[PDB]
């Protein structure tokens, strides 16, 4: 049960920084050209 | 033995002793399991008699060791300014590089020897000739502090011989 | 770009005022747990400072790292203890995210020079949870002796670090680099980080032992270690530097390596003879790695160590942990054999296959990685004076 | 002879690994280790082994090439001399037991050997500490031996005579050496050094101490003691320099004035205003010093073997308050004075000898003489 | 004039020994380590702080020993007769430790006009900063009955607002645009952090030390070290954020990471929880890392107030943060005492502090201390024998 709460607070943390990352990515390469 | 017996005697500087073996037939030119001559081992420890007994009994001044150093060089690591002095008066090449590509003005820099600095500069040798490192004689005593040896080499520049 | 740093720095911040908010609650310790401050903060962090242009990087994301570390194996660590409950901080709190920190430090040694600050919060966080997992397993599960953690932090974070720097390997770096080399003052800096991890130690081995005759034990059988592997390293160093010099290298490292392969048998009754006879033998250990190890990793298993801190933490940690399974052989700890030689296997096969996962994250193209002709270089990620 | 240093790549491994090999042999062979204050009895000895590795490590850093050397030679001599100084106070004082209290005092005989090493370093390699070391832990602890027989003290009690044998010990050892500066990073490292002692002080005039109240008075005293004498040194700095500028390699030294002046009396000064008396007038002795000691080596090192005779000598004074004990006392500092330097001529002329490969003269306070440096060329 | 400042030192070191003569007399151990700690922050960790300087490392290191040196006794002296009523006292650990807090305060205020005044007038910016500091911190726990801890604004208010005050009656023309020698060099930012890390490592006993032994001392000690923490995060990501191309400022991390120990101050010991303080660790280091890029420019050119160690954005705002902290916290019932009398502990230290920083600065702008001039400023040559070599 630790475990999993630990897991799911990286889930949540890696979410998070790859869903903004990607909006960044996709907004920079709709933007350049 | 014998051969032996003499390059400890040039290394120790007893000449009597040295001068005893020539006689007896040890070749002059022989070296111990490192490349070093009898003039080799007497540049070392800055014995000069022995030195200059040496060069008159017509051993090759400019034969390197295992690690490629001239008696020249030797003598500039060692800071022998009187052994240095004889050796550039008898033809010494104060310009001879070693495996490496240190020169003895280069040996004299890192370690500060800055009589033997000063008067290799007033022979000719050339500060502008660098290691396979890149490195010159100037660079290796701003790397190792040797300020004395710094001033002299940029204040002498290229007066020359 | 620029602005991954900052956002990941401010993201994981309010992630962990939102952890403590929703897992925590609020004397004798307190001078030990300062002590193994020190040891983190200016221990670690100085002893970094040995490269002549990362100076800034070294101490600055020692301090960052640290930062970041301490918060995150609070939760980490507390959530564990607690199974998923509230948990209250005390003083060993404290001392046990501090030692979280100096696992990822031991890792970032490994790494130092090569890689981003953003890659090194994404190694805390996950390094953590890794270390606190293998933690758990060894101090709940096996239920093995390791007050020092010549395991659990060492040899771990030795480990993990070098699979890290494994996955990330360049190969325009195998051969050298020329940013990689120390200066003069940069190793006077250096003797700092060594010298307080030197004379902090002892607390280092002892903070968490259990009062009385183990905490005592603890710290003298750590300061006979030290006093005996500083003379070691100190005569190995000359014996394999030519004419017999010093190499700060090895002054600055296998000094340290006694405290480290104490800390399994710190608590135990070994005796000062025996704490010095594995301080001797980690000395040794620690300068035989540096000269004759490292190469071989960096050139033939492209395993590149900037501090060696496979020499100061995974070789004398695992020497430390046979040091443990020895003396559970001849009645110095009442603990099983099996669980001593389970928790060694299980430390460095978590820090292998952890540090493989992290260094595979950390390889994306996305965390701002330094080039290869900008390694061990501050002027990548700070602004550098113009004189030294 | 050859300036080029002698390869000690056979000399000092073999010597430091029978060193170690015969430390560990008579640990196991008469050593033994065996509560509420476990923390408070383990932070004295731990002050004192941070004013000895990185107070006097550093302290002695402010050579412009030979800081390297002073910090880890520093370290180097202290780990020896721990060990040395257990087994040897062991050995004068009875199995020996480690506690805690017994590493703290094995610590204190070695800051006398580090404290004396300040006068040679930069002038001796590796081994020739060794010896020091050895031979000024043996020394300091026959001395204390005999004080102990004549005057019936504890042999632990007479170890508050440190101050003034590592002076005078050190004297003698630099005077038999043969005879021969700073830079901005190595004078700030070696204010490091400075403060660290300077701050830690306290802890040096109290772990002998066992009554509690004594030890607060004697940390009381050394604190306002060290306080007056940071402002005496520092203003009076210029006075005693002919630029009349501040001098960081006098401050270093003099800031801990007033802890040397009441470190044998202390526990007996009863009021903070005498000690910062002590600490005033021990300023003041030192800008004297400063100013006249150059005219009749080191100079700090004089300072402070002067200080210590002055600390000895109020020690003389305030003893009465608290004349045949005048007489036992001077007794007791002189047979201190005689014992330190006879047994420092005889390390001196023991460090002469030509088997330990002392650098050359013209190769003083170099650190390319002990350490690895690049691009450099190496043998012959 | 060439025995000024010896003669000035060694009169205020007989006049130190005939008050302590005249009224000082002789738990101790329990709070020896953090008085320890205290001790190495004020010697170490501020004095190496100031070292950024390339050529006044040792006017830094050495005047700060001078300052605190003199600063404890004169802070003991005054603080002790405040405290009992002109009557003779005797000296504990809290005196120590009160006197370091004194100490602590003028080198706040010594770090706004570093590289621009003399030993001689640094005795004398001490001798009359502790007479005003200890008076307020007298009024603010004694007749307002006010909670400050960690003197958030007894200590850090005031001694940066007392050095802002003398920096601008100090104020040169010639220096508004900057000075060769105000520059930092490698290993004089190596060695600030030396001392930014001592100060970091060791302020929990700094807010710790005159705590209530039991649940208020640790609270202190666990509030500073999660909001140092936090801070040193926000203090990184705001570096990489304000600065040209994302790279960090040694300046920033030098001084903003000790900010959330200078914020959390006031509630140190007060029940606000461990997340309360990592918030305010983190608004701290924001609101220094914003005032090192943007306050410090301003107030320097547009006010004429120039700040050599920016010690307005490390004490001087977080001090006002930690006591606005210590307001809301009040507010929301984590704290006794009142709400006004939380205020009105703010108001007076920065009042005091600019009131007695105007008087004390008047009385060194005389021409009579032997203060540098523009050229000569932030360079050790001045007042030491600086070696050739660096």
């Amino acid at each position: 049960a630790p475990v999993v709460i630990i897991l799911i607070i990286l889930c949540v943390m890696a979410g998070i920084i790859g869903t903004i990352l990607l909006i960044s990515y996709s907004i920079r390469r709709l933007i350049k050209a | 033995d014998a051969a032996t017996s003499f390059l400890r005697a040039a290394r120790s500087g007893n000449l009597d002793k040295a001068l005893d073996h020539l006689r007896n037939g040890v070749d002059i030119n022989t070296c111990n399991q490192n490349g070093l001559n009898g003039l080799h081992l007497a540049s070392k420890e800055g014995h000069v008699k022995m030195v200059v007994e040496l060069l008159h009994k017509e051993i090759i001044l400019e034969t390197t060791t295992k690690k490629g150093n001239t008696a020249l060089h030797i003598a500039a690591l060692a800071g022998q300014d009187e052994v240095v002095r004889e050796l550039v008066n008898y033809g010494a090449n104060v310009n001879a590089q070693s495996q490496k590509g240190f020169t003895p003005l280069y040996m004299a820099a890192q370690e500060n020897h800055l009589e033997v600095v000063k008067f290799l500069l007033e022979n000719g040798a050339n500060q502008n000739v660098a290691t396979e490192d890149g490195f010159t004689p100037l660079a290796v005593a701003l790397q190792q502090g040797h300020e004395n040896v710094v001033a002299h080499l940029i204040n002498y520049g290229t007066k020359g011989k | 770009m620029r602005f991954t740093f900052p956002l990941m720095a401010i993201v994981l911040e309010i992630a962990m005022i939102v952890l403590f908010g929703l897992f925590v609650e609020y004397f004798e310790l307190y001078p030990l747990f300062q002590d193994v401050h020190v040891m983190i903060f200016v221990g670690f962090g100085f002893l970094m400072t040995f490269l002549k242009k990362y100076g800034f990087s070294s101490v600055g994301i020692n301090l960052l790292v640290a930062a970041l570390g301490l918060q995150w194996g609070t939760i980490v660590q507390g959530i564990l203890q607690s199974q998923g409950q509230k948990f209250n901080i005390g003083i060993k709190n404290m001392i046990n995210a501090d030692f979280s920190a100096a696992t990822v430090l031991i890792s970032f040694g490994a790494v130092l020079g090569k890689t981003s600050p953003t890659q090194m919060l994404i190694m805390t966080i996950l390094e953590i949870v890794f270390f606190a997992h293998n933690e758990y397993l060894v101090s709940e599960i096996f239920k093995a002796s390791d007050i020092g953690a010549s395991m659990t932090i060492h040899a771990f974070g030795a480990y993990f670090g070098l699979a890290v720097a494994g996955i990330l390997y360049r190969s325009g770096l195998r051969k050298g680099h020329e940013n990689e080399e120390s200066a003069y003052y940069s190793d006077l800096f250096a003797m700092i980080g060594t010298l307080f991890l030197w004379m902090f130690w002892p607390s280092f081995n002892s903070a968490i032992a259990e009062p009385g005759d183990k905490q005592c034990r603890a710290i003298v059988n750590t300061y006979f270690s030290l006093a005996a592997c500083v003379l070691t390293a100190f005569a190995f160093s000359s014996l394999v530097e030519h004419r017999g010099k010093l190499n700060m290298v090895h002054i600055q490292n296998a000094t340290l390596a006694g405290g480290v392969a104490v800390g399994t048998c710190a608590d135990m009754a070994i005796h000062p003879f025996g704490s010095m006879i594995i301080g001797s033998i980690a000395g040794m250990v620690s300068v035989l790695g540096y000269k004759f190890l490292t190469p071989l990793f960096t050139t033939k298993l492209r395993i590149h160590d900037t501090c060696g801190v496979h020499n100061l933490h995974g070789l004398p940690g695992v020497v430390g942990g046979l040091a443990g399974i020895v003396a559970v052989a001849m009645g110095a700890s009442n603990t099983s054999m099996a669980m001593q030689a389970a928790a060694l296997g299980s430390s460095i096969g978590t820090a292998v296959v952890g540090g493989l996962m992290t260094g595979l994250i950390l390889k994306l193209p996305l965390w701002g990685q330094p080039s290869d002709q900008n390694c061990y270089d501050d002027s990548v990620y700070w602004k550098v004076p113009k004189t030294r | 002879s050859s300036k080029y240093p002698r390869s000690v790549r056979r000399c000092l491994p073999l010597w430091a690994l029978t060193l170690e090999a015969a430390l560990i042999l008579l640990f196991y062979f008469f050593t033994h280790y065996d509560q509420k204050g476990l923390v408070a009895s383990y932070q004295v000895g731990q002050d004192l082994t941070v004013m000895a590795a990185l107070g006097l490590g550093f302290l002695t850093s402010n050579f412009r090439r030979h800081s390297w050397s002073s910090v880890a030679f520093n370290l180097f001599m202290l780990a020896l001399g721990v060990q040395w100084a257990i087994l040897l106070d062991g050995f004068l004082s009875q199995k020996v037991v480690i506690t805690l209290f017994s590493i703290r005092l094995a610590t204190m005989s070695a800051m006398s050997v580090l404290i004396s090493a300040g006068a040679v370093l930069g002038k001796v390699n590796l081994a020739q500490l060794v010896v020091m070391v050895l031979v000024e832990v043996t020394a300091l602890g026959t001395l204390r031996m005999v004080i102990s027989n004549i005057f019936n003290t504890d042999y632990h009690m007479n170890l508050r005579h440190f101050y003034v044998f590592a002076a005078y010990f050190g004297l003698t050892v630099a005077w038999c050496l043969p005879k021969p500066q700073r830079a901005t990073i190595p004078s700030l490292s070696a204010m490091l050094g400075a403060l660290f002692l300077w701050m830690f002080w306290p802890s040096v005039n109290s772990p002998l101490l066992r009554s509690p109240i004594q030890r607060k008075n004697a940390m009381f005293n050394t604190y306002y003691a060290l306080a007056v004498s940071v402002v005496t040194a520092i203003s009076g700095s210029s006075l005693a320099h002919p630029q009349r500028k501040i001098s960081m390699t006098y401050v270093h030294s003099a800031v801990l004035a007033g802890g040397v002046a009441v470190g044998t009396s202390c526990h007996l000064i009863p009021s903070p205003w005498l000690a910062m008396v002590l600490g005033l007038v021990a300023g003041l002795i030192s800008i004297g010093g400063a100013k006249c000691l150059p005219v009749c080596i080191s100079v700090m090192h004089s300072i402070f073997s002067l200080l210590g005779l002055l600390g000895e000598i109020t020690y003389i004074v305030l003893l009465v308050l608290h004349g045949f004990q005048v007489l036992l006392s001077i007794g007791e500092l002189s047979l201190a004075i005689v014992i330190a330097l006879t047994s420092g001529l005889l390390t001196g002329l023991l460090l002469n000898l030509k088997i330990w490969k002392a650098p050359h003269v013209a190769k003083y306070f170099d650190d390319q003489v002990f350490w690895k440096f690049p691009h450099l060329a190496v043998g012959f």
